[PDB]
RNA sequence: GUAUAUUUAAUUUUUAUAAUUAAUAAUAAUUAAUAUAAGUACGCAAGGAUUGAUUAUUGAAAAAAGAAAGAAGAAUAUAAUUUA
């Protein structure tokens, strides 16, 4: 799931466990664009740990807010200035 | 030509294996170290009684926290052998060492610091050992509750393990939250900083007065409920004292 | 990493190198199965205080920062906390995703230039200052030399009067000379170790030193 | 729909917003008591200040008119004399902290 | 440089393979008919009197026969004459005879190994085109399944 | 992937526009495509029935062709082009 | 239901592995690996006799291995019998009979 | 191969033989992991002791894996030592000379005529559109 | 035993769902007879060596009356006097025939 | 025929082993699968290798097939 | 439902192939040259030797083995060569005849008359092996003459290098295997007879390119 | 005693609708269907003011014929909108009818209308040409502003080269310093 | 978008059979 | 035609081992397709049967003598994978 900074909005993804269920829709976590432990807001769904009986892994599938922030963040727009520095792929 | 008993059929509980060509359905990756299917056929682990699959799973990780966090656990019933598995399985996670493997023991147990705790001390408490890291006791003494057959489940190699070295259990500490009873032989052992910070921690909460009162509330909600021998909260007396702390403390330093 | 299987044979990168990891020769005729190399992994790398710091005192010596110019300025630098190119790029993209850097399309070249946000220029001014006093006051031996002080002061007047862009062109190539001369006796080590926080997120806490290989 | 996707806009508090009936700064670090509508613009208000500037009443359908940066309630805005609510008078019944308003937004 | 064919890849690849001679391995075999054969049925069936006899080769094409032949009679009897004949001629190597009750007075059709003759009217003959379809229809080109579905 | 699909299906749709329909052959070419049908046949067919052959070709000429539209008519043109060139598929 | 003495019979033998001990019947047994079966000779079929000289004959009583050879002196591939077909014609298709046309 | 049983046979070596040819692209120096019967853990040792490619398995020593396989944990690493003594041999091979008797000059031929016929394809297309242009040109002659 | 399943193919494109089963140590273990009764005559055939201590009491004294090896598995088969063997005999597979019919228990 | 490979059973030659097609003739479109070791069916991989995206795209037209069927 | 998701390859990625060409009969020609090639991992083992204690122990005298049984089998030192150190299961019921199984103190051949085996005298295993250039009647001499001094040793053990082996070392059991037949003799490749000429051809072939 | 709660791996979407607790960003739709005495959500707080009425009017002076649906629709296409859900513009419509400000009108097809009443656009009129001389002016001052900011950064430019001067002279005095000593 | 869907058994025999292929492709 | 008693099904857990006799599931399943005979017998003639094989219909079955309160699994398919 993707987890928002209260204050600087800066967002992080990670998927949560059954032994999380209580710190999904929020948590606490030292932001780094502040460097400060802040709440941490729940905003969208990733993908479930493990997988549900006799279906493929990403049958719940991730939200397609996820996707975009994915896509944003590693996509062929993303990468060029990056891709450039090291190849994705290797080193 | 196909065979007599067409498609998944299921056996008796004792049944053999055949090899019959029977188009076979695996709900995920059962070769996964702690993802493991519970069933009554040979190739799964024996499912102990629970309210659905999710509550299984809830227990099993309770019982694996359980036993990182104290190497031993008395469980009851089909649970043992199971927990013995996932004990197994945990250590091979803590061999492998990988950090997805790490990540996997996160998702799975409770306690971010139990996870650390066991992959830093079981690498090297089981570089030497194979397979078998876990080992299973019966004990004779059924619990009174259900007259359920009880199991030791305890890890292997304690003296090569280092935050629990010259630990007895054969019968528990005064007092649940203070450091559990250690051999006359293995007096001088010093248990690591952090772990040592964490269960001082965790024993303070128990120290306090509220928690006195939290145990006599208890006491009444209990013989409020129906259970019997239960004595009344004016009788009952405070686990923790001044007397019984200095000389709890004095016993700790001693033990270092 | 390895050089021999990671990059193509006699690739090697003058970093930090990390604590206790073995230099160990690979053959030159080793190479991977297609499946194996497409299943391989990599070694998560440090994205935290000192290396964005260090990048971020890069990008504000070269402002205009191409790709290779970026990794030549790095590995001249003498602050070098970095260790590879996978990592130099983890830590472009915990900036840009902290808002720091921003990438353009140069219009005369192709190649990805890079600026840092004005937002957070002025923090990229203080870290700088911060980390320069700091070093001025840790350095035991700096200051023992007056006019050895003085003469490098009249040298940053005579800079800042004239067109310092040869001097700093020379001060690069000395300082270039400096750290290979360095490095042929010293190196930083990093030392982590895996923990995971209350969030149920394994990460890494790092350390660095510098040790002297004699 | 819950938990509105906010990517595209981070919906973030400013330290230095300003109530939109008194102008005032707020501080969302201290409490959350205050009330945020995103209507995505934005817009602030302190849990007292939301009644009506003018007859400093509750609104009875949760809906005001700003007037000159001020917030009129529907009956003030339209002209009608205002009636004396009974239920309660100087609250507003809004939920603090963009809760009651979370319904809306950009997805 | 694309290629005409919808799946570019798959047709690239059914190219490399048709050309590197796998093809060709894979699909060779020796159980072709015999032109020799068909001459022979050809004379059986002019000197029963047949009509418009035609043998279309179907080998390279896509079917379940080869060098098909096809006969107009100007009646059932005579369409059993002939079928009776061509048996005859097969007797040889032929397993089993054809019905002598005629279920189709319009077509009766022979089998012989790989060689299969019709013989119908004119009528039915004019209906069904069997003899311009199979003239018509392309060779087997290992690319013609690199189009899409249907 | 269905976006991509979609593109392929433009650009193909774009080149098969550039590309010239059928069109449907003059009297000269007919009579050129007949004469070349029919000198063929007689040179190569054996078992076959020439006249019949010369019958069956003329009708289908002369009917057929008549019959359907322009698109069919330069359809089968190419058609008994590739028979020309292909020994007519086997006679 | 489950465990019980089941007994197929005439079931055709396939092949003969001697070298591992080891004999394949083509069907699918409804019985667990590890199960000690008991195989006997079926005495008839179809109103004839197994045993006969249009078939052959058995090693009566048993099967005695001759002096020379030795199995450990022999592969697994040397030592085995394939059994002729139990069919007559493909399976997937109709006899010749049947068949609207058959390659020869 | 990994269902080896007990000590390794001239089976198992006769079937490692045979399918080499059903891996071509393995060189001398492929990566340890093609082994058969190579675990995780098994490879993870072997980069530990730095070993890296199938020739240096194969250089290895009867000590080297007696200490591989009882004191490092490493399971059937026996099995994978005889793979690749087994196999290094017909992979030096194949390194020095790639295609032996694979008709190099027969592969040149078949790409030559694969590259010919593709254009021979563009250009029956060039002339269909060609001969569609000309029946247009007839058309417009016979309106005029 | 029941070995193992796999999967054959006839000359022609037949195929068979085959079951290999394994033969282990066979002998005819005993000879028995009701009084001479004329067929009545049955031979006991063992399936599988098998240590001492793996049989129950009264197993392992009837093998050491037999005088034949310990097997874990005896069968019983009613044949005619002239189909006799001696006690202690070695059964191989080759008993059988690669297409001849047999009756399974 | 000629068709794609939709999926194996195993990673090594072995009798318990079996291959997916999917043959796309004229307008038929059929997916089977066939055993190896059979004399009568001979399965080729005509080429010394394959791509994942043709196997996702003839995957999807498998797909809409037998949607549409 | 399909087993594989999309990005189950990485997007534009080439692939290893996985067989030598597309022409069948290359691809037949191409095993039937890997089938007949001989054998190149093959060594004939001198003598398997076998000891009653465990490989964590044996491994450290395992140098000293070899020098003893070099010395034993009087040879020039560092002739001889061991194979990996091999522990047999620890089967609690014991299966005569599996390759791991702990071998027995006597042998029927042995013992004929008698009414059980030996109890178990080796938990492991190690093969000897000679240079390859020596003959298979030099291999069998060599292997005799162990096997009969070892036996001397234990007889008159109920200085010299077998009874340093018996005594020292811990070694008390060894064999000489029969020869390993599994091989296969591949008269025929994808169906087609392999002609003795062929073979010829393809042996030579391969004995160049070894050379 | 549902399927996806009895799943052995709960789904993080199942996890987040069980997620109903009466807290700070708790799922707002399983609130919404339990009980309004139950849970304490209340009506959602709308600005139906004078800035919202602006807007609007603005957006119908230029598609001075527009549906509410096309009004929607184009306020959506608009980035910087302070309405949502159409709701708060039909409520904003009906205030201004109330006002006498934007009045439906029927025709033939089944939908109506919105025009904007003519005693109040003359209003608008000129409201418009003060947002555009606004506008006009903010754009002269972000020209300004830009000239000014150029040349701030060339001076910023001018003195981040200084710094990089001395700290690259005070690394490289740290430098031989430390080659002394080895 | 992967399928084309066509009528062919509506056209008439000589269409259906002199540009089966042309309509395929 | 709204679990008690009778009744029936199954069990009473490795029994080295079915069957001398008691009882007990299958006394022509027709039918359908194709071929042989045969283009025969027969019939004035057109015409033309009787008829044991193949396929289809897919399942194939035996009660009575040995030692007993844990999980017939030391449970993650090996009657120990090295193991400290
Ligand atoms: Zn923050
Ligand atoms: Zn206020
Ligand atoms: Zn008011």
């Amino acid at each position: 799931a993707l987890f928002s900074c209260f204050r600087c909005g800066y967002m992080y993804e990670f998927a949560v466990s059954n032994s999380y269920c209580r710190k999904l829709t929020l948590r606490n976590d030292h932001c780094p664009r502040c460097d400060q432990l802040t709440l941490f807001r729940f905003m969208s769904v990733s993908g479930m740990v493990g997988n549900m009986p006799f279906k493929p892994i990403g049958v719940p599938g991730p939200s397609y807010a996820t996707l975009w922030w994915r896509k944003t963040r590693e996509g062929k727009e993303a990468s060029a200035p990056l891709d450039a520095v090291c190849k994705s792929d290797r080193w | 030509r196909a065979p007599p008993v067409i498609g998944c059929t299921r056996k008796a509980r004792w049944a053999g294996i055949d090899d019959n060509p029977t188009i076979t359905y695996k709900p995920w990756d059962t070769t996964e170290p702690l993802m493991a299917d519970y069933g009554w056929t040979r190739g799964k682990l024996p499912k102990f009684r629970a309210r659905s699959p999710f509550h299984r799973q809830q227990i099993a990780r309770r019982m694996v926290t359980e036993m990182i966090r104290k190497d031993y656990c008395i469980v009851g019933g089909a649970r043992a052998p199971a927990l013995r598995i996932l004990a197994d399985h945990v250590v091979e996670l803590a061999k492998a060492g990988d950090t997805d493997s790490r990540q996997q023991l996160a998702y799975f147990l409770h306690d971010p610091l139990m996870v650390d705790k066991a992959f830093d001390e079981y690498p090297r408490r089981f570089k030497d050992m194979n397979a078998k890291y876990a080992m299973m006791t019966r004990l004779k003494s059924r619990r009174r509750t259900d007259a359920v057959a009880m199991y030791f489940v305890e890890y292997k190699n304690r003296d090569m393990s280092d935050n629990h070295k010259g630990e007895d259990y054969s019968a528990g500490p005064e007092r649940f939250f203070l450091p559990p009873r250690i051999v006359e032989t293995e007096k001088g052992i010093q248990r690591p900083p952090h772990m040592q910070m964490a269960f001082d921690r965790w024993a303070s909460k128990f120290k306090t007065e509220e928690f006195h009162h939290w145990w006599r509330l208890r006491h009444a909600k209990l013989r409020y409920w129906g259970v019997r021998n239960v004595p009344h909260p004016s009788d009952v007396d405070p686990l923790w004292t001044e007397k019984e702390e200095e000389e709890w403390h004095n016993e700790m330093l001693a033990n270092t | 990493w390895q050089s021999g299987v990671h990059t193509p044979h006699g690739v090697v990168y003058r970093g930090a190198k990390m604590k206790n990891w073995p230099e160990q020769r690979i053959p030159e005729n080793f190479k991977f199965t297609e499946e194996q190399r497409f299943r391989t992994k990599a070694i998560p790398r440090d994205v935290g205080t000192i290396p964005r710091n260090f990048v971020l005192g890069v990008l504000y010596r070269h402002q205009p920062c191409e790709v290779g110019g970026l990794w030549e300025h790095c590995t001249n630098d003498p602050e070098i906390v970095l260790d590879s190119k996978r990592h130099l790029r983890e830590v472009l993209k915990q900036a840009r995703e902290e808002g720091f850097v921003t990438f353009e399309r140069d219009a005369i070249s192709n190649e990805w230039l890079c600026f840092l946000t004005r937002e957070r220029y002025e923090e990229v001014q203080r870290i700088v200052t911060a980390k320069s006093e700091a070093v001025d006051t840790h350095s035991g031996l700096r200051g023992a030399a007056a006019t050895e002080t003085s003469t490098y002061a009249e040298k940053f007047r005579e800079m800042n009067v004239e067109a310092k862009e040869a001097h700093a062109r020379r001060l690069e190539e000395e300082v270039a000379n400096t750290t290979r001369y360095l490095r042929r006796f010293q190196q930083r080590e990093i030392d982590y170790l895996p923990y995971t926080d209350l969030n149920g997120k394994v990460n890494f806490m790092w350390w660095y030193e510098t040790r002297d290989v004699q | 729909p819950a938990y509105n996707e906010d990517v595209d806009r981070p919906m973030v508090v400013p330290p230095d917003a300003i109530c939109f009936n008194c102008d005032k700064p707020i501080d969302a670090g201290d409490v959350n008591s205050y009330v945020w509508i995103p209507a995505g613009q934005g817009y602030f208000f302190h849990f007292g200040c939301f009644k009506c500037n003018r007859c400093k009443y509750r609104l009875g359908h949760n809906k005001f008119y700003s007037k000159d940066g001020k917030a009129w309630c529907i009956p003030c805005a339209l002209g009608r004399d205002v009636r004396v609510p009974t239920r309660r008078w100087h609250t507003s019944y809004v939920n603090t902290h963009r809760t009651g308003s979370r319904l809306t937004g950009h997805f | 440089q694309p290629l005409p064919y919808d799946d570019e890849r798959f047709a690239d690849m059914l190219l490399e393979m048709e050309v590197e001679g796998s093809l060709d391995e894979t699909w060779q075999d020796g159980r072709k008919a015999y032109i020799e054969d068909v001459k022979e049925i050809l004379e059986v069936l002019r000197s029963l009197k047949v009509r418009d006899i035609c043998a279309i080769d179907v080998s390279n094409k896509t079917s379940n026969f080869d060098y098909m032949l096809f006969g107009t009679c100007e009646g059932p009897r005579h369409i059993h004459l002939a079928a009776w004949a061509v048996q005859e001629a097969d007797a040889l190597k032929r397993v089993c005879k054809i019905r002598r009750k005629q279920v189709d007075h319009t077509w009766e059709v022979v089998p012989v190994g790989r060689i299969i003759v019709n013989l119908m009217q004119e009528s039915l003959r004019e209906e069904l085109s069997l003899e311009r379809k199979w003239a018509v229809t392309k060779c087997m080109d290992p690319l013609s399944v690199a189009n899409a579905p249907v | 992937r269905a976006a991509a699909r979609r593109m392929q299906l433009e650009r193909r749709r774009l080149e098969a526009s550039t590309h010239p329909p059928p069109v449907d052959p003059t009297a000269q070419q007919a009579c050129v495509l007949y004469r070349r049908l029919l000198k063929a046949g007689h040179q190569q067919l054996l078992v076959t029935d020439k006249s019949y052959y010369a019958r069956k070709v003329r009708h289908e000429f002369e009917v057929t062709a008549r019959q359907t539209s322009a698109r069919v008519r330069g359809i089968m043109y190419e058609r008994g082009q590739w028979l020309v060139e292909n020994k007519l598929g086997g006679i | 239901t489950g465990a019980a003495a089941e007994t197929y019979q005439g079931v055709p033998v396939w092949r003969i592995d001697y070298k591992n001990s080891l004999i394949y019947l083509p069907t699918l047994l409804d019985a667990d690996v590890g199960t000690y079966v008991r195989f006997s000779d079926t005495i008839n079929t179809k109103g004839l006799t197994l045993w006969n000289e249009h078939r052959g004959l058995p090693a009566f009583p048993t099967f005695i291995p001759p002096e020379d050879e030795d199995l450990s002196k022999l592969a697994t591939d040397e030592c085995q019998l394939k059994s002729p077909p139990l069919y007559m014609y493909f399976r997937d298709e109709f006899p010749a009979t049947q068949l609207v046309s058959q390659a020869d | 191969g990994i269902a080896t049983g007990g000590r390794v046979t001239n089976e198992d070596r006769r079937w490692w033989l045979v399918h080499l040819e059903c891996a071509p692209d393995v060189t001398p120096g492929t990566f340890i992991a093609w082994l058969d019967c190579c675990g995780t853990h098994t490879c993870k040792k072997l980069i530990e002791r730095n070993i890296w490619t199938i020739e240096q398995v194969a250089a290895l020593d009867s000590d080297q894996v007696d200490e591989l396989k009882y004191r490092e944990g490493c399971l059937k690493m026996d099995v994978v030592w005889e793979h690749a003594r087994t196999i290094i041999t017909p992979l030096r091979q194949r390194e020095v000379t790639g295609g032996v008797e694979s008709e190099l000059q027969g592969r040149i031929m078949e790409l030559r005529k694969k590259r010919e016929l593709e254009r021979r394809r563009e250009e029956i297309l060039k002339e269909r559109a060609n001969v569609s242009e000309q029946r247009e040109e007839t058309l417009r002659k016979l309106r005029e | 035993v029941k070995a193992f399943t796999c999967k054959d193919y006839d000359e022609l494109g037949n195929q068979f769902d085959c079951t290999a089963f394994w033969f282990p140590d066979n002998q005819v273990v005993k000879h028995s007879t009701r009084n001479g009764e004329v067929g009545t005559d049955k031979v006991y055939v063992g399936a599988m060596n098998v240590p001492v201590e793996f049989h129950k009491p009264h197993v392992a004294a009837f093998y050491k009356a037999a005088g034949v090896p310990v097997k874990h598995v005896c069968a019983g088969f009613p044949i005619t006097p002239d189909a006799y063997a001696p006690v202690g005999t070695k059964l191989d597979v080759r008993h059988f025939k690669p297409g001849q019919e047999v009756t399974i228990t | 025929l000629i068709g794609t490979v939709m999926d194996a059973h195993t990673e090594e030659t072995s009798i318990k082993g079996g291959l997916k097609v999917y043959a796309r003739n004229e307008e038929t479109n059929m997916m089977l699968w066939i055993p190896p070791g059979n004399p009568k069916l001979r399965h080729e991989v005509t080429s010394t290798k394959g791509s994942f995206q043709h196997y996702l795209d003839e995957r999807d037209k498998w797909d809409e097939a037998w949607i549409t069927g | 439902y399909w087993p594989y998701n999309e990005d189950f390859v990485p997007e534009g990625a080439e692939t290893s192939r996985f067989q030598s060409s597309g022409s069948p009969g290359t691809r037949r020609r191409v095993l039937q040259e890997y089938a007949l090639s001989p054998l190149f991992g093959a060594r004939v083992p001198c003598c398997v030797v076998g000891t009653l204690r465990t490989a964590k122990e044996i491994i450290v005298l395992k140098r000293d083995i070899q020098s003893l049984l070099c010395e034993l089998m009087e040879l020039p030192q560092g002739s001889v060569t061991l194979g990996p150190l091999q522990q047999l299961r620890e089967m609690m019921l014991y299966r005569h005849g599996t390759p791991l199984s702990p071998r027995l103190g006597d042998e029927r051949q042995l013992n004929m008359d008698a009414y059980a085996r030996r109890p178990i005298a080796a938990r492991t295993m190690m093969d000897v092996f000679l240079a390859e250039d020596m003959s298979l009647d030099e291999i069998v001499n060599f292997g005799r003459l162990s096997l009969g001094k070892l036996q001397i040793a234990l007889n008159n053990l109920r200085v010299e290098p077998a009874q340093l082996l018996v005594d020292r070392m811990g070694i008390s059991y060894c064999e000489i295997p029969s020869l390993d037949e599994s091989d296969y003799v591949f008269a025929e490749v994808g169906g087609v007879a392999v002609t003795d000429e062929e073979a010829e051809r393809v042996a030579q072939r391969w004995a160049e390119r070894c050379e | 005693k549902e399927y996806r709660l009895t799943v052995p791996y709960r789904s993080e979407v199942t996890m987040l609708r069980l997620a109903n607790h009466k807290a700070i960003n708790s799922n707002i739709r399983e609130l919404f269907k339990k009980p309004l005495v139950m849970n304490n959500i209340k009506a959602i707080p709308r600005d139906l003011g004078e800035i919202p009425r602006d807007y609007v009017l603005r957006l119908l002076f230029f598609h001075q014929p527009i549906r509410l649906v096309d009004l929607w629709t184009i306020c959506k296409e608009h980035d910087d909108v302070p309405l949502d859900s159409a709701k708060h513009l039909r409520l904003v419509l009906k205030i201004a009818k109330l006002q006498r400000w934007v009045y439906a009108e029927k025709n033939q097809t089944n939908n109506l209308y919105y025009y904007y009443v003519h005693q109040s656009r003359i209003q608008e009129v000129q409201q418009m040409v003060r947002a555009s001389e606004v506008r006009k002016k903010e754009q002269e001052s972000v020209r300004e502003i830009e000239a000014e900011k150029l040349r701030m950064e060339e001076q910023e430019r001018r003195k981040v080269a200084l710094d990089e001067n001395i700290v690259a002279l005070q690394n490289a005095l740290v430098s031989n310093i430390a080659q002394i000593q080895e | 978008a992967a399928a084309a869907a066509a009528a062919a058994a509506a056209a008439a025999a000589a269409a259906a059979a002199a540009a089966a292929a042309a309509a395929a492709a």
